[PDB]
């Protein structure tokens, strides 16, 4: 049974910059890719970042620029870095790779 | 199809022990009941010990708990630990893959076991 | 691969007695093959007698001969025997012996019952009662 | 020792047995070859299964799918048909060379479509859509039932598929009955995929694609194919449940465990119902064979248990093993593992390049090694599948579209009203 675990979720000040990590056990990132999806309690599920196994990355228009997703080839852990965070990023962040999902890290702004 | 070769045979003193092993690397190990059969020069090929994919073991009557059949699905190998060998066990042992749906069966070339 | 089939034993007998027809096979293997027997009276269509699968002894008989005709094999000489018992005047016909290859014939799987499934044939022998 | 017992040439004379002109339930007869019991090959462009697709000219460029390739002249010469037949037979042998492929082919051979075409409850009768008409030397037609037809592609050459003629009310591919499967496939073309190294210039072993379609056909012959309405929608175009199950590996886990167990429950009940219909059968129509003969044939197909009174029942553990073999063991990923070849890692790798191949010469492609020939430069690092190292074996016909370079997020589509 494959499993994705994400870490790095905590409190963030608007000036601060965040880094969320997601790791897997069988390296399914090289088969499908990976996706970060964030859900705010008031809003619906939002696809914040996506990247394929080859490295091509796509971002949502809300986070375009201020967000960057990295996978780095043979590595089995993927990172999502954010700079100049704002209230819109208060959400539970879930990791996805094909059919497998993580169980979220909470990110909250002051 | 694939060649099944058994290892671990030979001659031993009466009352000793032996390890037999067949490897079915390229067969779909699951969906088969692996078993060991015994062929004496002029006698018949009689069932000795067979183990299901789950693990349920089956031994014959002339095997009085002195033989133990093991099955590793990770490496798709089957072993047979024979203890307290008697001159009645002198025969060639064959490893058989019996399809659990009865599609077809695989037989090995066998290995000779002699005690004296 | 290819397998040759020869048929011996046909002749004249009297109603009620027994008879045995032999089908000799000269091929590479005969493994995973099914050997069948068919009747043909000059006139009507060639009908099916009975077949086996060789590797796992699966037999099948047509209702015209069930309980009367019996199949038997011999691996000492790679030969097939059809034992026709309690012959009746309606059994007078040309008997052919044929072979079909299928990878599913091992075990309890039933052989084929149609002539078209069988690909290799013999010349046949006449039986008159 | 081989799967095909005969050496076939397209120009061999017909005999009405294994080389003959035939007609499909829906033309004038076409020359076909019976490479094995219940399996036929028609070295023709498929203009017969769908008369609406009897045109081999390419549609307008706007109507063309991005991954498509057209050539109205392919498979028109007798030499092309001979090479097609030989390549299909060689791929069947390569599949048969592996225990997994041999098991799948045995399942296909013994997966005869059920005799559930009678309006009488107690009568076993064949469904005519599961047959073909074979011309006899006599000149008359024979209705012969079969399991599988391999026919060349239609207009879109790389559109490989497995489809079946249907019952007017019954869904034979889903009610456990089964129906004769027709596979659009060609061994003269192959696909190139781009998989990241942990620079993806490798081509697909056509045996893997043929085995993919054979897994589809095995699902559909036992009447357990997933409804083509159950589909994931991808966003960043759709993917059926059937395709994901058929690929296996990690893609098969897109289907929730609960849906898999529901499938298992429903098909357990349907196999029980088929066994009960066999138990309550009293008459049989349209065959030399006896009722008990067809009973035993379908018993061997569905692996039903027979008690000492002749009545049929389904051994639950044997059903579980049969279903797990048909759905979890018969997968594209397992065929990649057995063939020891390089192949797409997910069915969601939509981008393909179209290459021309000739797998018939044994110096190009063998039954045991495919493109990665023994003791050659091609034996290591899958160099036989390298379209640039083994350039003599691949000729680029269509480049990568470049339109599928994004993460595939699958979302199940809900039930929709239909006609
Ligand atoms: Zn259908
Ligand atoms: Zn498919």
């Amino acid at each position: 049974q494959v499993q994705l675990v994400e870490t790095g979720g905590a409190l963030v000040q608007p000036g601060q910059s965040l880094t969320l990590s997601c790791t897997t056990s069988e390296n399914v990132f090289g088969i499908y890719g990976m996706a970060w999806l964030r859900q705010a309690p008031g809003r619906q599920r939002e696809l914040v970042a996506s990247i394929t196994s080859r490295g091509t990355a796509h971002y949502h228009d809300s986070v375009k620029g201020r967000f960057t997703i990295s996978r780095e080839s043979g590595k089995t852990t993927a990172y999502l870095q954010t700079t100049s965070v704002n209230p819109e990023d208060t959400a539970i962040y879930y990791c996805n790779s094909g059919p497998y999902w993580g169980q979220g890290t909470q990110v909250t702004v002051s | 199809q694939l060649q099944l070769v058994e290892t671990g045979g030979g001659l031993v003193q009466p009352g000793g022990s032996l390890r037999l092993a067949c490897v079915a690397s390229e067969s779909v190990f699951e969906m088969y009941t692996v078993a060991w059969y015994r062929q004496a020069p002029g006698k018949q090929r009689e069932l000795v010990a067979g183990i299901t994919d789950e693990g349920r073991t089956n031994y014959a009557d002339f095997v009085k708990g002195r033989f133990t059949i093991s099955r590793d699905n990770s490496k798709k190998t089957v072993h047979l630990q024979m203890d307290n060998l008697n001159p009645e066990d002198t025969a060639v042992y064959y490893c058989k893959l019996e399809h659990d749906l009865g599609y077809y069966d695989y037989w090995g070339q066998g290995t000779q076991v002699t005690v004296s | 691969s290819q397998v040759q089939l020869v048929e011996t034993g046909g002749g004249l007998v009297q109603a009620g007695d027994s008879l045995t027809l032999s089908c000799a096979a000269t091929g590479r293997t005969l493994d995973y093959y099914a050997l069948g027997w068919f009747r043909q009276v000059p006139g009507n269509k060639r009908e099916f007698v009975a077949a086996i699968n060789w590797l796992g002894g699966s037999t099948y008989y047509a209702d015209s001969v069930r309980g009367r005709f019996t199949l038997s094999r011999d691996n000492s000489k790679s030969t097939l025997y059809l034992n026709m018992n309690n012959l009746i005047p309606d059994d007078t016909a040309v008997y052919y012996c044929a072979a079909d290859f299928s990878i599913a014939y091992s075990g309890t799987y039933p052989p084929a019952y149609a002539e078209y499934d069988y690909d290799y044939w013999g010349q046949g022998t006449q039986v008159t009662v | 020792f081989p799967f095909v017992n005969k050496q076939f040439n397209y120009k061999d004379p017909v005999n009405g047995v294994d080389i003959a002109y035939i007609k499909i339930p829906n033309m004038q007869p076409v020359k076909a070859f019976k490479i094995h019991n219940k399996i036929w090959v028609i070295p023709e462009r498929d203009t017969f299964t769908n008369p609406e697709e009897g045109d081999l000219n390419p549609p307008p460029e706007a109507k063309q799918v991005p991954v498509s390739y057209y050539d109205s002249t392919y498979l028109s010469t007798d030499n092309e048909k001979d090479n097609y037949l030989k390549g299909v037979t060689k791929l069947f042998e390569r599949i048969y060379s592996t225990d997994l492929g041999r098991m799948l082919l045995t399942s296909i051979v013994r997966g005869i479509p059920f005799w559930g075409g009678s309006t009488i409850d107690t009568e076993l009768k064949v469904i005519d859509t599961n047959c073909i008409n074979v011309i006899q030397p006599d000149g008359s037609y024979r209705s012969e039932e079969l399991n599988l037809v391999i026919i060349g592609p239609s207009a879109d050459i790389i559109q490989f598929e497995c489809k079946s003629f249907g019952h007017e009310v019954l869904n034979l591919t889903r009610n456990g009955y089964g129906s004769t499967q027709y596979i659009r496939f060609s061994p003269d073309f192959t696909f190139g995929f781009e998989e990241s190294l942990e620079a993806g210039k490798f081509a697909t072993d056509p045996a893997v694609t043929l085995a993919h379609e054979l897994i589809h056909a095995g699902h559909r012959l036992y009447g357990i194919a997933i409804n083509p309405n159950r589909v994931f929608k991808v966003n960043t175009l759709e993917v059926s449940f059937e395709e994901l199950r058929t690929f296996g590996g990690h893609d098969a886990k897109f289907i929730d465990s609960l849906q898999e167990n529901e499938f298992r429950l429903y098909y357990y009940n349907k196999f029980k119902d088929i066994a009960s219909t066999l138990n309550k059968a009293k008459s049989i129509v349209g065959t030399t064979a006896s009722l008990q003969y067809m009973k035993n044939v379908f018993k061997e197909k569905y692996l039903l248990s027979e008690d000492t009174s002749g009545k049929f029942s389904v051994d639950k553990l044997k059903f579980d093993k049969l279903y797990k073999m048909l759905t979890e063991i018969y997968t594209e990923d397992n065929f990649v593992k057995f063939f020891k070849v390089l192949n797409r890692k997910t069915y969601l790798n939509f981008d393909k390049a179209v290459f021309k191949i000739n797998i018939v010469p044994k110096v190009n492609y063998t039954i045991y090694d495919g493109f990665n020939l023994r003791n050659t430069n091609l034996a290591a690092n899958f160099n036989g599948q390298n379209t640039e190292i083994n350039n003599m074996n691949f000729t680029k016909l269509k480049n990568f579209t470049g339109l599928f370079e994004f993460y595939k997020l699958l979302c199940v589509r809900g039930i929709i009203t239909s006609k």
